[PDB]
This record gives structure tokens, sequence and C-alpha cells, in this order.
């Protein structure tokens, strides 16, 4: 029944005042993109930064198994859009937030669906 | 320097035609630095400018393009150059990368180990290398042609680069190889390209554009490296990040370049001319299969 819970550990480390994971790979882009969360090429809008996906994945970066049966990663090989206000901690952001399965935007940072 | 708005500067043809003796590299702007956009790594900026320059060449861009990237890791365990290549290349391009040290990547497949352990069944349309051994920066010893990963790279080009394909291989004042310059004469065109963001370094990318599989011109690589250094010594390049701010035309154009299988006997002058224009790739179109040799001991 024992499983390492890295997500919880990082969240707790952050609240303890720990410095976020660094060296996430920020891309050059137009910043006129769709603003969707996870895309095949950078899609940051004016309020976002785009990052290489693998570098923003807690499991990729910590060299640990991805938390699902077949160990698949939703970020690797893609680009993740992070609100500029949160881009000091891309890994924390991707861990703590969710993508609207209809609009492709981050819940609470672009999703309009619940208006 | 209207050069400052370009992604970088390519070695002018007249410098390639000289017969200079090798001198120490002494760059006027040594220790100058470009101001990068906020939060952007040198490696992202450098690869972005390399790709912006490659956008100006007659690269073959087939469907299901195959690209391999050597030296793709960093001391932080991520792959910024691979991330730029994946941004640049058409969606669906198969991208493999590799490094001596472990790292996490956006490539479709990654191999960890010395490049000499890497084998591939298939041929490639584009080879990028950032490999570099900092021990070569010994200013107190004679600057001779280096072997090491350069020996592997030369063999890999001759054995696993599709006709029509291209390469960009990092060199520096002390990290260079004469046979690799000689191999540049087996392409329709070649240059040494300096990124504007890193122009304070003797780094360049040796670019071979459209591989022909035979010598089109005979190049003495000892002389040409001397020519390269002479160019760098006499042409200060103004550091610049300007081209990083306009990414609207960055993605590599999907050309749908034809891919054909042909045996050496069918490579006629008409085929050679299509290869030279970036209009043909010659290789098989089977599955891409790669591996890393593992040495077993106690
Ligand atoms: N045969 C081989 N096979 C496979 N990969 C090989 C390799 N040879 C080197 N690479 C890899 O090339 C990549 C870029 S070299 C980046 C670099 C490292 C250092 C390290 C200094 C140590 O303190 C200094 C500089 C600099 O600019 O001064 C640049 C490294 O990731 C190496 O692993
Ligand atoms: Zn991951
Ligand atoms: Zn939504």
């Amino acid at each position: 029944a024992f499983a390492v819970d890295a997500a919880k550990a990082y969240k707790d480390y952050l609240a303890s005042g720990g410095q976020p994971i660094t060296n996430c790979v920020k891309m050059l882009c137009t910043h006129t993109g769709t603003g969707q969360a996870i895309t095949v090429t950078p899609e940051a809008n004016m309020d976002q930064e785009s990052f290489g996906g693998a570098s923003c994945c807690l499991y990729c970066r910590c060299h640990i198994d991805h938390p699902n049966p077949k160990g698949f990663c939703d970020l690797k090989g893609k680009y993740v859009q992070i609100p500029t206000t949160c881009a000091n901690d891309p890994v924390g952001f991707t861990l703590k937030n969710t993508v609207c399965t209809v609009c492709g935007m981050w819940k609470g940072y672009g999703c309009s669906c619940d208006q | 320097s209207s050069q400052a708005w370009q992604p970088g500067v390519a070695m002018p043809n007249l410098y390639k035609m000289q017969r200079m003796l090798l001198e120490k590299c002494d760059l006027q702007n040594y220790g100058d630095s470009a101001t990068l956009p906020k939060g952007i790594m040198m490696n992202v900026a450098k690869y972005t400018q390399l790709c912006q320059y490659l956008n100006t060449l007659t690269l073959a861009v087939p469907y299901n393009m195959r690209v391999i990237h050597f030296g793709a890791g960093s001391d932080k365990g991520v792959a910024p150059g691979t991330a730029v290549l994946r941004q640049w290349l058409p969606t669906g391009t198969l991208l493999v990368d590799s490094d001596l040290n472990d790292f996490v990547s956006d490539a479709d497949s990654t191999l960890i180990g010395d490049c000499a352990t890497v084998h591939t069944a298939n041929k490639w349309d584009l080879i990028i290398s950032d490999m570099y051994d900092p021990k070569t920066k010994n200013v107190t010893k004679e600057n001779d042609s280096k072997e090491g990963f350069f020996t592997y790279i030369c063999g890999f080009i001759q054995q696993k680069l599709a006709l029509g394909g291209s390469v960009a291989i990092k060199i520096t004042e002390h990290s260079w190889n004469a046979d690799l310059y000689k191999l540049m004469g087996h392409f329709a065109w070649w240059t040494a390209f300096v990124t504007n963001v890193n122009a304070s370094s003797s780094e360049a990318f040796l670019i071979g554009c459209n591989y022909l599989g035979k010598p089109r011109e005979q190049i003495d690589g000892y002389v040409m490296h001397a020519n390269y250094i002479f160019w760098r010594n006499t042409n200060p390049i103004q550091l610049s990040s300007y081209s990083l701010f306009d990414m609207s035309k960055f993605p590599l154009k999907l050309r749908g370049t034809a891919v054909m299988s042909l045996k050496e006997g069918q490579i006629n002058d008409m085929i050679l001319s299509l290869l030279s224009k970036g209009r043909l790739i010659i290789r098989e179109n089977n599955r891409v299969v790669i591996s890393s040799d593992v040495l077993v001991n106690n």
C-alpha cells in the first residue's frame, strides 16, 4: 500500500517557504497565441509564458514514476502555458491546477465555460 | 552592422577561399554579453537563432522528417535546445536526442550514454550537435584537430545522413576536426554560422546544406579552420538579441519534400541537382529504430 506522494511533498515544501523548482525551459514566442493550457507548440497569450513541457513536470524532473497505471506524462513533448504571475513556479502551477476538458484553458485562468 | 538585426553572421565566401595559417583566436568583444529577454536561457536564445538562420537555407523538409540531436543535455538535467527544435520542426517530426549525462527531454526518444554507443537502423534528414568537451580549451598546447566525438560524427554523417539532408555541428577555436571540414565539401553548400547572442565566443555551427554523398569540392580542414579563425579575428560581431523578439515566421516551412529510395547507380547529375536545391531526400521510409550499446562488467 505504500506509495511515495511527491505531489504532496512539493506542496508542503512550498508552504514551508521552499524555493520553487528552477530551470524550467521558457520559450521565445509571439505571445499572441490561443492561451490554451497544454499545446503542441507554444501558445502563450499576452498574459502567459510558454515552457517546454517535460521541464515543468514534477515527475519528469524528480525522476519518479508518473501517477497513473501506464506511467504516461501529459506534458512531455508539449508546451505548457503558465500565467505570467505564476511563472516563478511552473511545476507547482501544473500540479495544483486543472485543464478544462471542453475549452482547453486552465480552470480559473482562462476557462469561460461557467459564465 | 545591419548584421545586428539578423539571427547571426555566416562566414563570408571570400574568407573560405583563403589559405591562412592558424593563429590564436582573440575576439575584440570577448566577455561582452547580449542582454537576453527576461527569463530566457542562453541555450534557448542560441538555438532559436540557429533555427532562424536555417530557415534561410534550402533545407529538405519531408513528411515524417527525422531529426537527431547530439549533446542535448545540460548540467541542470533538461534539454533547452531540444525544446526549441521541437518548436521549430513541423508537428509530427520524429526527434531523437542524446547526451552523455542523464536529462529529461521533449524529444520522442532519448538515449543516455557516449555518442559512440548510439546506433540507428534508419537514416536522418537533419543532424544537430552541441557536443563540446571543455578540456579542449587548453591555450598552452598546440591547437590540433580533435578526435573523440568528432570521429563518431563524421562516420555518422557518411553512414546515416540521407542524401539531401543537412547538419549543424558545434565547433569552437579548440573544439574542431579537420575531416568534418573536409566533409563540408560533400554538401551542395556549407558555412560556419555564429549566433548574434553568443558572438563573444569562438563557437560556431558548421552547417552542411544538402548532402551529396561524394566530394563536390576538396577542402583541407586544417586550412579552413585557420580561415575561420582569421575571419573571427578580423570581424568583430556585435552581440545582439534583436531577432529573438520577432517569432512570427519562426516555424520551419513544411515543404513536403519528396523522399525516394535509390541505389548508388541511379544518382545522376539530374538527381544531384534536385538534391542540391533542397527538393529531394534519398533514403528508405521504414520504421525508425535506435539503440544504445551497454557495456557489461562487474
Ligand atoms: N562524447 C559525448 N557524447 C555525448 N555527449 C557529449 C559528449 N561530449 C560532450 N557531450 C555532451 O555535450 C553537451 C554540451 S557541452 C555543454 C558544456 C559543458 C561544460 C562542462 C564543464 C564541466 O565543468 C562546459 C561548457 C562550456 O561552454 O564551457 C559547455 C554536454 O551535455 C555533454 O554531456
Ligand atoms: Zn512528466
Ligand atoms: Zn472551459
